[PDB]
């Protein structure tokens, strides 16, 4: 980890898997080195490739003086050592939460957008419901979601059509029922709807 | 090549205040009419922006610390300050991002470069066409490679007032260096001018390199000339 380092703030989803039968061989596999010295640490999704010759003050070092080490690490296999020291090819599928114009999918085949209020719309990362609806949304080309005074995704510009379309939630609000009497009548009572008729 | 001038004055570095500027779109999100508050990396609102005046003596391009992220501006009118190293020691072993526009196209790649001490362009003064370049010449184990969509641009010497202002914020976030764009017209000789203008994202690069020290890369009026153009570094503070 202070090679590679993963944040707490970003994150995605990492993938071991046992490479007992390909690299590690039964005579050695010293192709693959890691670094375990290093002036500080290492930012997350940052590296350093380079074969510094480092020395723990901070001077410029030429080996074998005295503490002037390589960092790399001679990190060999062998097929017939533990389970703890097989090698693991790890690929970290990093995502990006910040919605730029899409490239994975997860294919689902994708409907025609409709004016009708009440649709359970999916658009890239929006899986909400509402009443879509078309909208003078101005939208300079980097900006594809469009919010108002809060949380809530107030407009989208469409990602087929590139139409710049705001978003109605379904007309919801409170039922309020009149009755008088029910022993002076149980006749119907009548019904609150706040919404537009 | 490692070619590098004989007379380099040295830069008296005159601070300007960076006035309403280094303000950009914080994210990809529309929002109309409305009040927002954002923690995030800016340019502060009158903070020391030093400049950096090219004359016939002077040859402005120090190796500046990068530090969490800097503004950047140039005052052109002769398109000069194009390209930009984004290293840890600028030397061989250490991993450098080039961005450059030779005139035609922007090119991103990074590896790890001898980097020359002197970048220069050999563009004519009279004439204002780009001969050759020699920023690098040895590129081993390379990261990354891009290549953008192109566009036309002038070289040659103007007189008088700036017509150009690039305006460009460099963030290193996660290994993802942010790179921002915005643009107005301006009248001014020396100062970075008093005004605001709204910055535009176009490149969220995944280099993932260690970015402490830069440098701007000059175009030079070929024993040695520059025409009248200034640029400007600030430093974004959380
Ligand atoms: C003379 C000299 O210092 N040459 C340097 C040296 O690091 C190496 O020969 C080469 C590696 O590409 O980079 C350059
Ligand atoms: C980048 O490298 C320099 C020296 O090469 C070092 O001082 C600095 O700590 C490094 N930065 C990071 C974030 O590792
Ligand atoms: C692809 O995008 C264009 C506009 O960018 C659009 O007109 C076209 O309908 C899209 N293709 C399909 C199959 O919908
Ligand atoms: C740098 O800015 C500080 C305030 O942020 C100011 O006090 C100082 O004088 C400035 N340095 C100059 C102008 O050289
Ligand atoms: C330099 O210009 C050429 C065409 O003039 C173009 O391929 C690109 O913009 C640049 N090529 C590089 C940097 O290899
Ligand atoms: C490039 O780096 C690899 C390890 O990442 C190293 O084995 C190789 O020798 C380097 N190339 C040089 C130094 O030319």
């Amino acid at each position: 980890d202070y090679n590679y380092k993963l944040p707490d703030d970003f994150m995605g989803c990492v993938l071991a898997w046992n490479t007992r039968n390909i690299d590690a061989t039964s005579t050695g596999n010293y192709n693959y080195k890691y670094r375990y010295l290093r002036h500080g640490k290492l930012r997350p999704f940052e590296r350093d490739i380079s074969n510094v010759p480092f020395s723990p003050d901070g001077k410029p070092c030429t080996p074998p003086a005295l503490n002037c080490y390589w960092p790399l690490n001679d990190y060999g296999f062998y097929t017939t050592t533990g389970i703890g020291y097989q090698p693991y090819r790890v690929v970290v599928l990093s995502f990006e939460l910040l919605n730029a114009p899409a490239t994975v999918c997860g294919p689902k085949l994708s409907t025609d957008l409709i004016k009708n209020q009440c649709v359970n719309f999916n658009f890239n990362g929006l899986t909400g419901t509402g009443v879509l609806t078309p909208s003078s949304k101005r939208f300079q080309p980097f900006q594809q979601f469009g919010r108002d005074v809060s949380d809530f995704t107030d407009s989208v510009r469409d990602p087929k059509t590139s139409e710049i379309l705001d978003i109605s939630p379904c007309s919801f609000g409170g039922v309020s029922v009149i009755t008088p009497g029910t022993n002076a009548s149980s006749e119907v009572a009548v019904l609150y709807q706040d919404v537009n008729c | 090549r490692c070619t590098t001038f004989d007379d380099v004055q040295a830069p008296n570095y005159t601070q300007h205040t960076s006035s309403m500027r280094g303000v950009y779109y914080p994210d990809e999100i529309f929002r109309s009419d409305t009040l927002y508050l954002t923690q995030d990396l800016f340019l502060p609102f009158y903070s020391n922006v030093t400049g950096f005046h090219t004359i016939n003596h002077t040859f402005d391009n120090p190796v500046i610390p990068f530090k969490d992220g800097i503004y950047f501006a140039a005052t052109e009118k002769s398109n000069v300050v194009r390209g930009w190293v984004f290293g840890s020691t600028m030397n061989n072993k250490s991993q450098s991002v080039i961005i450059i526009n030779n005139s035609t196209n922007v090119v991103i790649r990074a590896c790890n470069f001898e980097l020359c001490d002197n970048p220069f362009f050999a563009v004519s003064k009279p004439m204002g066409t780009q001969t050759h370049t020699m920023i690098f010449d040895n590129a081993f184990n390379c990261t990354f490679e891009y290549i953008s969509d192109a566009f036309s641009l002038d070289v040659s010497e103007k007189s008088g007032n700036f017509k150009h202002l690039r305006e460009f914020v460099f963030k290193n976030k996660d290994g993802f260096l942010y790179v921002y764009k915005g643009y107005q017209p301006i009248d001014v000789v020396r100062d970075l001018p008093s005004g605001f203008n709204t910055l535009k994202p176009i490149f969220k690069l995944p280099l993932g390199i260690n970015i402490t020290n830069f440098r701007a890369i000059l175009t030079a009026f070929s024993t040695w000339g520059t025409s009248a153009a200034a640029y400007f570094v600030g430093y974004l503070k959380p």
